[PDB]
RNA sequence: AUUUUAAAAUUAUUUGAAUUUUUCUUCUUAUAAUUUAAGUUGUUUCUAUACAGUACUUUCUUAACCCACUCGUCUUGAAACACGGACCAAGGAGUCUAGCAAAUGUGCAAGUGUAUAUGAUUCUUUAAACAUUUUACGCAUAAUUAAUGUAAUAUGUCCAUUGUAGAUUUGUGCCCCACUUUGCAUACAAUACCGGUAAGCAA
RNA sequence: AUUUCACUCAUAUUAAAUAAAAUAACUCCAAGUGGGCCAUUUUUGGUAAGCAGAACUGGCGAUGAGGGAUGCUCCUAACGC
RNA sequence: UUACCGAUACCAAGCCAUAAAAAGAAGAAAAAAUUUUUUUUUAGAAUCUUUUUAUGAGUAGAAAAUCGUGGGGU
């Protein structure tokens, strides 16, 4: 025997494979995976592993938030390993080089008329299989609904995670425990 | 029924599993309910700072437009 | 069945033999920032600021100062897991540790080697060199004091 | 645009129609390609994947040659198709088509 | 690499030439040292004995 | 589908993985909600805090449509234009659009976000926000209160 | 024991039978995986049946290949004996349990052309 | 290409020649200083004084006990050794953390001072090495030297010669050259144990104890 | 299908050295070969000049040496003097719906879901599929308060709050480095501000 | 005290060792479990108990193998073929 | 005091799985015959192939890969 931990076998806790069938996402995740296995540039290994990640680790990132970032270096390419949605909250777009997973139409149409460029995966790699000038971009993650419940429960002291409830007003988890009143609060 | 009531027996060890887990030990505590008044005072400083800051980079950015 | 905040502290805050009396009035004049390490000590003749029978002897860092209170940041050992622990004392329990300023010590004096060792361009180790191997030595000894032994018969 | 060798490989690796894989004797996966010279499942062999393939078939009694676009025809005669059209691939037609013929 | 049978160094000599270059002439030594002859030695005690 | 069930997974094991010791009996826990604020307080005090007591005024018939008042931002307020409109506005500072943010369905105009600078907007809605009118006044614009 | 022949190498010919097959009728040799507290088998005793396990398993490189070094094919029709044409030295044929007779003797002129070898020709000889 | 390819051959040819003189000075070393041990043993004779030799510097670790029936402590200084089977042997330096820690573990382990044959010998029929990036190891038998130039050429000690004198005196690195050498896995010895409960020191046939010259012996007999 | 190479070693040569004067003396200049490199190949039989035999393979069969206690079960513990089981065949047990959840897949995305229902050149399948009138409602986009209600920097600037670590970039001397350069996600805070509640003022 | 500048602190032996230390954190979603028992040592009640009750650690439980003739816990040692 | 016997522990070697790690989108080799025929192959399936190293107990439980039965579309 041999007083190892775990015994022997190496844990990797992330994901290995996309769990997903869908055979251009499939293609491109080959694609990049080939791309971090011969120019080890790192860039094209964490493309590769946001492909893999799942759908929630993808979150949307929106328009404004992407001007935002590319406010201070221009020309070089914005790439965004998810979906870009467009933002009603913006009156100017400028002319913006994205490169992402997903355009929403909406979004695509007003990148078009920024005068701007809309990149495929696949577009950029052949552009840049360095990926020079690129500047990665991720949306807001634990911005979800979901993580709103996650962390310390509700009950806990100084925790501030969305209970599950019904609906929202008087009747529904307001009383006993949530204020100085009722017996005690939070 | 007579049972064994307590033992503090193998908790050590299921405790030692996932070992005794430290303080994550973070730069900045939230200064909420610490000393009042002075840090009213550090707020209003770092404030202070701030703008400071700002009329520093409005100052540069007149000075490129020219 | 009985716990209360003083309970099993017949001895840990009983005051030393001859050494009773009240805390000394140039205690009060320790110095103390927010990051300094402290061990708590609990002096019985002040009641007021008494922490619990656990965190007797235990140190930790200064995270608040006000008055006459000092809050301390003490790791305790929960089970599975070490949680920091906000202490809330008086000056009269809290007193500065010493370890910190051990460090302080050797940084100073390493910071003068350094110092040394530029003005020459040297390659002089810092870190403390624990008890090694001794060396091999050649120990001059007369054949007058080497004093022979036998094990002692018994009595 | 939307469609090339590689997604085609993707779609058709596992759901095809000439895929044949022995239920007894585990190891061993073909394809009963009209396009495929060795009748393994690989897309560097497949005559659905690759773009242009002058594979020698069987089909209906008589030994028929297939070209990729899609043409037929019916030794001398299938080496000076294989000049004519084709771009060690070569030989081994050959060799198949001789085999084929010794068949009947 | 394909992992090929692991050879001894200690004997198969080549490997241990490989291992250690130097070695070579420390065996070359040895074997001087082995080569001469016994009436050499014997000559070398009595000398030994009055030192 | 039942073929990609656990139990399937499980089929040939005792418990069906339900516990050797600790069978699987039926309603262990009582029925539905049961001992909440008693065998069950812990889990109602953690998950669900304010749940037991009754709290603040009846209203013995609510009537929701009474109160129904839509929000949108001010922010969002340029975005209901069409992009050329948008643009077109933009270049001519000399006419500023009026906006009925009721005949797109909203009740009350709120003030979070930023509106572009100089560019007056006409607002008519029902209710407005005195940070949102005070925003569209700052950029020369007007709320036309409706009904 | 091992039953080496060629390189072909057998870790257990034994099959292995279900525990207590032997023993009541009810219970068939096929391989079973004994559960519960006390089995003998599980707890891996001295003397009793032993439990199948992944350390037996054949070379990769060997694996489903039979004595004659040939996997073995099935083939229910003259279509499916031509994917092995180029393969005559790796696949041995065998004619499904099914085929009628005619069709057998077709598929074995088949096989004797292609220079493939038929595992199970003498059906219905 | 080639040229470059050309160049590599030159730089390894002249690596060889400078291990080559390495090995030599370190064999002049090593016989010397045995020589100048007994001088200095004849001097001490010669007057009323004795000498000391110095504490040898490595002491060499075999383990006895297995996985089962531990306590925790004794665990966590196997694990921090890296001695993690019956018969795993390791080097280790002597210090006063280490002593510490050898002493926490004394009566499970065998240990004592390897003497330079005996490291040399463990070295070339032993001697497995850790090839790869931190934390996925692979253990390849040595064979080569150019196996070992990759991850100790920047400390320059190319060749098991270097390693095998780093690890007879605890020279500039050698601590590097333990962590890159793969836990010994030694045989069980070939006339067998005395009794693996009771010590070495122990009037009664034992193990356990600090074997510091028999050590080596040991080594020599489950090599 | 070029790390079964390169080197090591060895053999026969060739130039220069060395103190270990040595038919294994070492380095080294050059060339061929070989294996001690660079995980077993060769020779001779035999099966056998056989189509199955008494050989060879394998299934069964008893022997024999050694071992092996009735399975399931509840239990700290079952071979139990614990229970259930005479035997066999068939049947025989985490399912289905409602709502919620997280996980992941997919579409769309500040929206989304065409709900009922209509419409059709829809009518074996057609109880589906398609289509959606030439601001329906749900959930989400805003929260908060018992509540009348109130509702997120704040027009100096379409700009996008401030830190400390932080991916990616941009440069300098293609991964590490030591600086610059940008600062995703996120963690950790800090501020603003919105709703409530204090407190201070207060028409 | 905070902020911006300065000068300047060992570093490839890595501000004392040693470390199959990132197999780490953290988040989520759940399962089973919540009758335990035994051994050395410390130990309380009990005349004592294979008794009841505790402490540190290891086991058994969930575990076979070699030994202890025989044995859930003792010693050796944990198990792919 | 030796010698020996003696485990599923240890070591050396193989093979199996698991885990991780290297790494990967074009070409004739040999033998038998008698300079040309014949015999074999002449690979490139990304959860895939090649190689490397370590590891492998297990009830309650969890997961993954498979396997089979009744029917459906293909
Ligand atoms: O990666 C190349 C390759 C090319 C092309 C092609 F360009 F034709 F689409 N297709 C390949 C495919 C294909 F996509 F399935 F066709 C698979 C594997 C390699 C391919 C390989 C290279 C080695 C020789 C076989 N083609
Ligand atoms: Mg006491
Ligand atoms: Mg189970
Ligand atoms: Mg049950
Ligand atoms: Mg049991
Ligand atoms: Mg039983
Ligand atoms: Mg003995
Ligand atoms: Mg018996
Ligand atoms: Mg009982
Ligand atoms: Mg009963
Ligand atoms: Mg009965
Ligand atoms: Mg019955
Ligand atoms: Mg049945
Ligand atoms: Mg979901
Ligand atoms: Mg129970
Ligand atoms: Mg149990
Ligand atoms: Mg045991
Ligand atoms: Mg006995
Ligand atoms: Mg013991
Ligand atoms: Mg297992």
């Amino acid at each position: 025997g041999i007083a190892l931990k775990n015994v022997g076998r190496i844990k990797k806790h992330g994901r290995k494979h996309l769990v997903s069938k869908n055979p251009y996402l499939r293609l491109l995740v080959k694609l990049y995976n080939f791309l971090a296995r011969r120019t080890n540039a790192n860039f094209n290994k964490i493309i590769a592993k946001r492909l893999i990640m799942p759908k929630r680790y993808r979150p949307p990132l929106s328009l404004s938030k992407l001007q935002y970032h590319m406010a201070n270096h221009p020309n070089d390419i914005a790439v965004v390993v998810g979906s870009i949605t467009d933002d009603k909250r913006l009156f100017s777009l400028k002319q913006l080089k994205v490169c992402a997973l997903r355009f929403t139409e909406t979004a695509r149409k007003r990148i078009e008329d920024a005068g701007g460029e809309c990149l495929t995966f696949d577009q950029l790699a052949l552009k840049y299989p360095t990926g020079k000038k690129c500047v990665l971009l991720r949306g807001p993650t634990k911005a979800r609904t979901a993580e709103k419940h996650f962390g310390k429960a509700p009950g806990k002291p100084k925790s501030k995670a969305r209970p599950y409830v019904r609906s929202k007003g008087r009747k529904f988890e307001k009383a006993r425990g949530r204020r100085k009143s009722r017996a005690y609060k939070k | 029924a007579k049972s064994k009531n307590h033992t503090n027996h193998n908790q050590n060890r299921k405790a030692h599993k996932n070992g005794i887990k430290k303080p994550k030990k973070h730069k900045f505590m939230s200064r909420k309910g610490l000393d009042p008044n002075f840090f009213r005072n550090q707020k209003y400083c770092l404030k202070g700072i701030q703008k400071k800051k700002k009329e520093l980079k409005l100052k540069a950015k007149q000075e490129k437009n020219n | 069945k009985s716990r209360g905040k003083r309970s099993g502290t017949r001895y840990k805050f009983s005051k030393k033999f001859r050494k009773h009396g009240e805390c000394t009035a140039n205690k009060y004049l320790e110095k103390l920032n927010y990051g300094d390490y402290v061990d708590i000590v609990c002096d019985s003749t002040q009641q007021k600021g008494m922490p619990f029978n656990y965190y007797h002897g235990k140190t930790g860092k200064i995270f608040h100062i006000t008055k006459r209170g000092v809050g301390v940041l003490v790791n305790k050992r929960v089970k599975h897991r070490i949680e920091q622990k906000k202490v809330c004392v008086r000056i009269e329990h809290v007193r500065k540790s010493r370890c910190n300023e051990d460090f302080l010590l050797r940084k100073i004096k390493n910071a003068e080697l350094i110092k040394e060792a530029k003005l020459k361009n040297e390659h002089i180790n810092i870190k403390r060199k624990t008890e090694g191997p001794k060396p091999a030595a050649m120990i001059k000894v007369p054949p007058s004091k080497i004093i022979t032994i036998e094990p002692l018969p018994f009595y | 645009s939307n469609v090339s060798n590689a997604l085609v490989w993707e779609l058709t690796r596992k759901s095809n129609c000439f895929i044949k894989k022995n239920k007894a004797g585990k190891k061993g996966v073909f394809l009963c390609d009209p396009l495929n010279v060795n009748y393994k499942n690989t897309p560097s062999s497949s005559g659905l994947v690759k773009s242009n393939s002058t594979n020698v078939t069987l089909k209906d009694g008589k030994v028929v040659f297939s070209v990729k676009v899609n043409q037929h025809f019916k030794m001398k005669n299938v080496e000076k198709l294989l000049q004519q059209h084709g771009s060690k691939n070569k030989e081994k037609l050959l060799k198949k088509y001789k085999r084929l013929s010794k068949l009947y | 690499k394909k992992r090929l049978q692991n050879k001894n160094s200690l004997t198969n000599f080549a490997v241990r030439c490989r291992l250690n270059p130097a070695y070579k002439l420390l065996r070359s030594l040895a074997v001087l040292r082995m080569r001469k002859s016994i009436l050499e030695k014997s000559k070398n005690k009595k000398e030994k004995r009055v030192q | 589908a039942t073929r990609f069930k656990k139990n399937r997974k499980k089929r040939g094991h005792v418990s069906a993985g339900h516990g050797r010791v600790g069978k699987h009996r039926k309603h262990p826990g009582g029925r539905g909600k049961a001992g909440g604020l008693h065998h069950m307080r812990i889990n109602f005090d953690k998950y669900h805090p304010g749940y037991f007591g009754k709290v603040g005024m009846r209203h013995l018939n609510l009537l929701k449509n009474r109160t129904y008042c839509p929000t949108i931002n001010v922010d969002k307020l340029w975005g209901l234009l069409p992009e050329e409109k948008k643009k077109e506005f933009s270049e001519n500072k000399d006419i500023a659009p009026v906006i009925d943010v009721t005949r797109k369905g909203y009740f009350k105009v709120l003030g979070n976000g930023k509106l572009k600078h100089n560019q007056p907007i006409v607002v008519k809605a029902r209710y407005f926000s005195s940070v949102a009118e005070k925003k569209i006044k700052a950029v020369g614009g007007q709320c036309i209160l409706v009904a | 024991a091992v039953k080496k022949v060629g390189k072909i190498i057998k870790k257990r010919t034994k099959k292995f039978t279900r525990f207590q097959s032997n023993r009541f009728m009810r219970v068939k040799p096929a391989w079973r995986k004994p559960r519960g507290i006390d089995c003998r088998v599980r707890r891996r005793y001295k003397g009793t049946n032993l439990m199948p396990s992944i350390g037996y398993g054949s070379n990769k490189k060997t694996k489903f290949l039979l004595p004659n070094n040939k996997y073995k094919y099935v083939v229910k029709n003259v279509k499916e004996m031509e994917p092995l044409i180029m393969n005559h030295t790796k696949y041995c044929v065998q004619i499904a349990h099914n085929v009628s007779s005619k069709k057998r003797k077709q598929i074995i002129e088949r096989a004797k052309q292609m220079n493939v070898s038929v595992i199970n020709a003498k059906a219905r000889l | 290409a080639a040229k470059k390819i050309k160049t590599l051959k030159l730089i390894n040819k002249k690596k060889r020649n400078d291990l080559r003189q390495r090995t030599l000075r370190y064999e002049e070393e090593y016989e010397s200083e045995r020589k100048k041990i007994i001088e200095l043993k004849r001097e001490a004779r010669k007057n009323n004084c004795f000498y000391r030799e110095a504490e040898k510097k490595v002491v060499f670790v075999i383990r006895l006990k297995g996985v089962n029936k531990l306590p925790p402590k004794v665990r966590s200084v196997f694990r921090l050794l890296r001695l993690l089977q019956v018969h795993n042997g390791v080097f280790v330096k002597v210090n006063k953390a280490t002593k510490e820690m050898l002493k926490i573990v004394e009566p499970y382990v065998t240990y004592g001072y390897p003497t330079l044959s005996t490291v040399r010998k463990l070295l070339y029929k032993r001697g497995y090495v850790r090839v790869g990036k931190v934390r996925r190891y692979a253990r390849k038998k040595i064979q080569d030297n150019a196996d070992i130039s990759k991850h100790l050429g920047k400390y320059n000690v190319h060749g098991i010669e270097d390693m095998v004198y780093q690890l007879y005196t605890c020279g500039p690195v050698f601590k590097k050259v333990n962590n890159f050498l793969w836990a010994f896995k030694l045989k069980p010895p070939r006339k067998g144990f005395k009794a693996k409960r009771h010590a070495f020191n122990e009037p009664r046939p034992g193990d356990w104890g600090n074997r510091e010259a028999h050590i080596n012996e040991l080594i020599n007999r489950m090599i």
